[PDB]
RNA sequence: AAUGAGUCCACUUUAAAUCCUUUAACGAGGAUCCAUUGGAGGGCAAGUCUGGUGCCAGCAGCCGCGGUAAUUCCAGCUCCAA
RNA sequence: GGUGACCACGGGUGACGGGGAAUCAGGGUUCGAUUCCGGAGAGGGAGCCUGAGAAACGGCUACCACAUCCAAGGAAGGCAGCA
RNA sequence: GUCUCCGUAGUGUAGCGGUUAUCACGUUCGCCUAACACGCGAAAGGUCCUCGGUUCGAAACCGGGCGGAAACACCA
């Protein structure tokens, strides 16, 4: 028949129990700080997180020195070394378990352009990342969630098009401009 | 079904074809021939994916029907016709030729030859029967068939078939101590020397294998093909000299390779 | 005009169906998507040849403008391109023409010509009539 | 039937009709959550009452 | 190309309003000679072989048992010089607005009064339907029309000259007292079950020299109902004006579904758009559209097709139903509309509350008067009094009314083939205007 | 009474004035209850309640957000 | 100051269209270009606010609320969860 | 003679079987009409020609149930294919 | 579309061309109780489905239309 795929998964899990004071004002505290939209993305990443700890203590399940877990151990620290996470020197799989969803949260490009002072404020970010403003290596992202790598850490950038990099000035600019030559000759 | 199957779903081709899933529903269905359509590879593919020659079926129809396919020395229009093991594709317009070998991961590889080794063709024998008016005959792991031929020659052995006449040239016995190449299962594409054969009669006889690297393995009789004298081959083999390695040192001579394109 | 540059990849020659193919990409800063001719003759030019063997589909941009990304097709002569490329792209240059009926009336016409015997005046004449 | 379906929908029609009280619009998503986190996370109060909740009817 | 235009036959009860439009659909090949053999033997046995040729449009197995037709039914020909339908009418007491919604989803009619001696003085009389049916002719939008007179073969003697001149002047000056004009109006003797002039001048009376039509379009002079029809007005086409369309009926096809029936009032109607039905408020696309078994891409105004409407059932759309075009003004139920009216006759005083039946286009609807707001002088519209408390026959009067059932209206200064409107009540019209305002739901 | 297997049952109507929504011959949709066939509350024997009536939901005419179909 | 959601030219895509990605020009101050669905006694986060009703209407998965001062119904305001 | 308390035989299934899916400490519990593989069927049965391959139904024959046309003498049917 | 029947307070119906009323009731109010339960007496409750016609006057005699309950056909 069809020639589609239809395979999905879902990226969030929620919470077995609802309307509990710690969880609830420990979820917004993360998303206040952070600037996210909803409880959707702060699960999502929760999730990430518990796949992730689910993988490390299943491989420390299996015998030190298998090639399965030795294979799977060293591509999974790569990862985690690669989107900054985990400190280059805790290269092994116990550390994996003490990492927490504040280390994922942080390399968020949300957070990051934040960090590097493009932004005044994590939403002032967010809503900057969203208008096509920030580019990373030559690729311009409108995605806040973009998980930035170590190498793509020092390549974070305005964009050209943008009007705080290259020229072309926004609408209300150019609007405002014409308007005042218009009222003065 | 009421007779034949002449369709192949896109999923339910075989996995060393290297097929996507979202180009298509079906799989090119490659005709009868000299080899089963589990272990050959139809010469549409060959020529779109491996090659990239053509860009679709109609590209690489025009290309066969222009008559520059040969295979084994004649040249064939099938479009889905089953090419199958160390049969030589030869492009005289472009002047290369090439011997369908599996890789260390057990597909097919491009493997590029010379002309004056493309002349030539090794041929495993499946059954050695005697005819009427008592000529011998001999049948080999392609459907072609010989007669008269050297009577030494048993069942399963190698025989250096020469294209262009069809004749034995040479052979090489099924010995304990000989180059073999696995044409089937989980160990297939690694090259080795035999070191043991137990045969269990009634039933499959097995056959072990180790490598120029000191790992032994086993396989099926039938999964099998002698392809040089003692350890020197009789063809060229491909990258790799058919050592099935272990991921652990293929992702550090990936890492290598980086390292020096890098 | 002033900033378009094409710089081709994964280039390679064929003598099967009498081309050289490959896959390129035109770097345009702050313009729309380049029009397929305009990388014909500058294609031609990059390749010393005429703009009209020149053959390009399947352009697609990428993300937040700069460059877009299509597959290059140039023939030795034009009899061969007319020889062997998809009738579409012939007729996207004007040199095929696809004057004919609706699938629907096509079927509508073999259907009925079905019910006429043998009688050649008959199964012509089968359309003339349901127009 | 004992005959008692004859006072359905008493206390709503005698209900007074008010009309709702035309109010600014509110934000909504993550501006909402900003605003909210800001309420209830980053604020010093001085005066006694043992954490009294949001919607104190003081 | 060729142009369309509906043609309505009313008369009387038994008065060959059937059979002689049967000889004429068979003169004008719309049968074939085996079938009217058919109908003539259907008819030998219980009897009613007078009415073989009326067979063919009473399509009723009750109808042709018990000899009259109940509803209107439909037909088609193809002229000499453009292309035309024709419907029937009940012609009875009982069906007066079966035959309104055929009169109303018309473009010109004929009328039929036997000849012979005592039906003609029925026909034309208080109880006398013909004056209905004149009447309503002229109400419900009959710019233009031609008259026949039938049976004067039972005559004495049969075809003759001053019994074709007493009836004609009659007729002739209860025209002239409706508003429609003699010279415009042919007057054609025809003998129905004999089948004489129809196609050619029926030599058997040959005191009859033909009649002379002078019209502002321009002058035509006819032998045979042919001639007669052929040179009818072809009526305007307010194709411009954003579509109209009530429903004659709707059926339920084999294999296509929902297919409601109606006249194209105004616009262009093709499969393509989305419509609105006005009393039910639903939305739906169209299909498909087909006059008479054959399919069309467009529908042009003055059109009785059926067209085929999707994922809907026969209980959501009924008759009386109108659909316009939501992409245009959707048309939509109404709450009340004022209306000038003309009252014709009533044995009481009419007063407020009264609560007769009106009959719009197909709908017919009873509408409870609200309260009177003035009376008008009979010509001109001329203010007489505000704020009356009676009324009386012969009169006008401005009156707002609402229909107890939902229904929906067009004032007539905007869809003039909705404004015209007919008030019915005790077996006669009692009441007859147009629509000025109407308030929208 | 359901349209299939002709059993007649009995339905709560849930709301304060949506008992005057129903007149005689709807075509009413009926859903569970809350407890899967166990009476609710102080019904005896209501297993039943009422969420469209004329094809049409009960909480859109309670809230009057669409009129009846007249 | 910045952007889209929309209008909308061209390119591109495509068998031909369409969509997405590019890209002209318009396009935001109740930025009225308007976020809803369910709740606020407990379970279970959220009101001992105000007006109606008075074991009536109704709510309530369960405990239970209502018999004239309802933390639970019908409404307004205010909060709560996604 | 053969099969049976190691459940024969019979009945029921809201049973096409599997690869798989949902839930997820572990162990398990439910669901797999549904795109891949195997099977069955073409309204219900039954019987055949052709062909390498059919008990074929976008082949035929017969009965049964529905149902089309008719000039009433006959003729033609199978959307659990796409719409 | 046609035909058949029915339609009075909220149910159950008396009803006369010259009076629509009663009844189990239903409701309300006094009647005792903190709340009841039982129990005593009065009131309201009708365009006679609606609109008209006949008549000096009709709910009822008739013509419609509406709602409901039956059946009949209705295939662009
Ligand atoms: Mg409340
Ligand atoms: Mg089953
Ligand atoms: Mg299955
Ligand atoms: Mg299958
Ligand atoms: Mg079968
Ligand atoms: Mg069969």
């Amino acid at each position: 028949p069809v020639a589609r795929s239809w395979v999905c998964r879902k990226t969030y899990v929620t919470p077995r129990r609802p309307f509990e004071k710690s969880r609830l004002d420990q979820e917004l505290k993360l998303i206040g700080e952070y600037g996210l939209r909803n409880k959707r993305e702060v699960w999502r990443v929760k999730f990430t997180l518990a796949k992730i700890r689910k993988a490390a203590r299943e491989l420390l399940t299996l015998d030190e020195k298998d090639p399965r877990r030795l294979f799977e151990g060293n591509a999974l620290l790569r990862r985690l070394v690669r989107i900054g996470v985990l400190d280059e020197g805790k290269m092994k799989l116990d550390y994996i378990l003490g990492l927490k969803i504040e280390d994922f949260l942080e390399r968020r490009l949300q957070t990051q352009v934040f960090k590097l002072g493009l932004a005044k404020s994590i939403h002032h970010a967010r809503v900057l990342i969203r208008q096509r403003h920030i580019r990373v290596r030559k690729q311009v992202v409108n995605i806040p969630s973009f998980i930035v790598r170590l190498d793509s850490q020092k390549h974070i950038d305005f964009s050209l098009r943008s009007p705080y990099g290259g020229g072309r000035p926004g609408r209300v600019k150019r609007k405002n401009a014409k308007k005042g030559q218009g009222g003065a000759g | 079904a009421r007779g034949p199957k002449k369709h192949l779903k896109r999923v339910a081709a075989p996995k060393h074809w290297m097929l996507d899933k979202l180009t298509g529903v079906f799989a090119p269905r490659p005709s009868t021939g000299p080899h089963k359509l589990r272990e050959c590879l139809p010469l549409i593919i060959f020529l779109r994916n491996r090659l990239k020659y053509a860009l679709t079926g109609d590209e690489v129809k025009k290309i066969c029907m222009q008559r520059f396919i040969k295979i084994d020395g004649k040249v064939r229009t099938d479009i889905t016709y089953p090419a199958g093991f160390m049969d030589v594709i030869s492009i005289d317009k472009t002047g290369e030729n090439f011997r369908l070998i599996y890789d260390t991961k057990g597909r097919f590889a491009v493997h590029r030859i010379t002309p004056e080794e493309a002349k030539y063709k090794l041929c495993k024998v499946r059954k050695i029967f005697v005819g009427t008016k008592g000529i011998p005959h001999l049948v080999t792991h392609d459907a072609r068939t010989i007669r008269y031929p050297d009577p030494l020659i048993k069942v399963n052995d190698t025989i250096q078939i020469d294209l262009e006449t069809g004749k034995i040239t040479d052979f090489i016995k099924f010995d304990t101590g000989n180059l073999c190449m696995v044409t089937g299962g989980a160990n297939l594409g690694r090259i080795g020397v035999i070191t043991n054969r137990e045969r269990h009669p009634g039933s499959f006889d097995v056959v072990h294998v180790k490598d120029a690297n000191g790992n032994s393995f086993a396989t099926r009789l039938s999964n099998i093909f002698v392809i040089g004298k003692g350890n020197k081959p009789w063809i060229s083999l491909p990258r790799g000299k058919g050592i099935r390695l272990t991921i652990a040192e293929e992702r550090d001579k990936r890492l290598a390779a980086k390292q020096s394109s890098g | 005009n002033d900033t378009v540059t094409i710089r081709t990849r994964k280039f390679m020659t064929n003598r099967l169906l009498q081309r050289k193919q490959m896959v390129i990409d035109v770097l345009h800063p702050g313009k729309a998507t380049v029009p397929k001719t305009e990388i014909r003759e500058k294609l031609a030019k990059m390749y010393k040849t005429t703009p009209d063997v020149i053959f390009v589909f399947g352009f697609r941009t990428h993300f937040g403008g700069g460059k877009t990304t299509g597959f290059g097709m140039i023939y030795d002569s034009l009899d061969y391109a007319k020889k062997n490329e998809p009738k579409h792209r012939l007729a996207r240059h004007g040199l095929y023409e696809k004057k004919k009926t609706s699938r629907k009336q096509r079927k509508e016409r073999k259907n009925r010509m079905k019910k006429v015997r043998g009688t050649a005046k008959a199964n012509v004449g089968a359309g003339k009539k349901p127009k | 039937v004992h005959g008692s379906l004859a006072r359905a929908g008493k206390v709503r029609g005698q209900t007074p009709k008010v009309a709702k009280q035309e109010k600014k619009k509110k934000k909504t998503g993550r501006a909402k959550r900003r605003m909210q986190y800001n309420r209830r996370f980053v604020n010093v109060v001085p005066t006694f009452g043992k954490k009294k909740g949001p919607n104190a009817n003081s | 190309e060729k142009t369309h235009i509906n043609i309505v036959v009313i008369g009387h009860v038994d008065s060959g309003k059937s059979t002689t439009t049967g000889h004429l659909i068979y003169k004008c090949g719309g049968i074939d000679k085996r079938t009217i053999e058919k109908f003539e033997k259907e008819a030998a046995e219980m009897g009613k072989g007078s009415f073989k040729y009326a067979w063919v449009l009473d399509k009723l197995k009750a109808e042709r048992e018990r000899g009259i037709t109940i509803d209107i039914s439909l037909w088609k020909f193809e002229t000499s010089k453009y292309y035309v339908t024709i419907i029937d009418a009940p012609g009875h007491r009982d069906f007066i607005k079966n035959m309104i919604t055929g009169t109303s989803q018309a473009d010109c009619a004929v009328l039929i009064v036997a000849a012979g001696v005592g039906e003609f003085e029925a026909g034309i009389s208080k109880n006398g339907q013909t004056r209905e049916h004149a009447l309503l002719a002229y109400t419900l939008g009959v710019k233009q029309l031609i008259v026949g007179v039938n049976k004067m073969d039972s005559t004495e003697p049969p075809y003759s000259q001053k019994r074709y001149e007493e009836i004609v002047k009659e007729v002739s000056t209860y025209i002239k007292k409706i508003g429609y004009n003699p010279d415009t109006v042919a007057f054609v003797p025809i003998s129905g079950w004999n089948g004489d002039n129809m196609l050619e001048p029926s030599a058997n009376m040959p005191w009859f020299k033909g009649w002379k039509v002078t019209r502002k379009d321009g002058n035509a002079s006819g032998t045979t109902l042919l001639e007669a029809l052929d040179c009818i007005l072809p009526p305007t086409r307010p194709t411009d004006k954003p579509l109209r369309l009530p429903l004659q009926d709707v059926y339920k096809i084999g294999g296509i579904g929902t297919v409601p029936v109606g006249r194209v009032e105004t616009g262009v109607l093709k499969p393509g758009m989305v419509v609105t039905f006005a009393p039910v408020n639903v939305t739906t696309e169209v299909k498909s559209v087909e006059m008479h078994h054959e399919a069309l891409s467009e529908a042009l105004p003055g059109d009785n097709v059926g067209f085929n409407v999707k994922n809907v059932s026969v209980k959501d759309v009924r008759r009386g139903n109108v659909a316009g075009d939501s992409k245009n003004d959707p048309p939509m139920e109404a709450a009340g509309f004022t209306a000038q009216v003309i009252i014709l006759n009533h044995p009481g005083q009419i007063s407020a509350g009264y609560a007769p039946v009106l009959d719009c286009h197909t709908a017919h609807i009873a509408c409870k008067f609200a309260e009177l707001k003035e009376k008008i002088d009979r010509r001109s519209g001329k203010k007489l009094e505000d704020g009356p408390k009676f009324l009386k026959s012969g009169d006008a009067a401005i009156v707002d009314m609402v229909p107890g059932k939902p229904m929906c209206v067009e004032s007539f200064s905007d869809y003039p083939p909705l404004g015209r409107f007919a008030v019915r009540d005790m077996r006669q019209t009692v009441a007859v205007g147009v629509i000025k305002a109407v308030d929208k739901k | 009474q359901l349209i299939k297997n002709g059993k007649k049952i009995t339905a709560f109507v849930p709301n304060d004035g949506c008992l005057n929504f129903i007149e005689e011959n709807d075509e009413v949709l009926v859903a569970g209850f809350g407890r899967k066939g166990h009476a609710v509350g102080d019904i005896p024997g209501v297993r039943f309640k009422v969420v469209k009536v004329a094809n049409v939901s009960l909480l859109a005419l309670y809230k009057g957000k669409k009129e009846r179909p007249r």
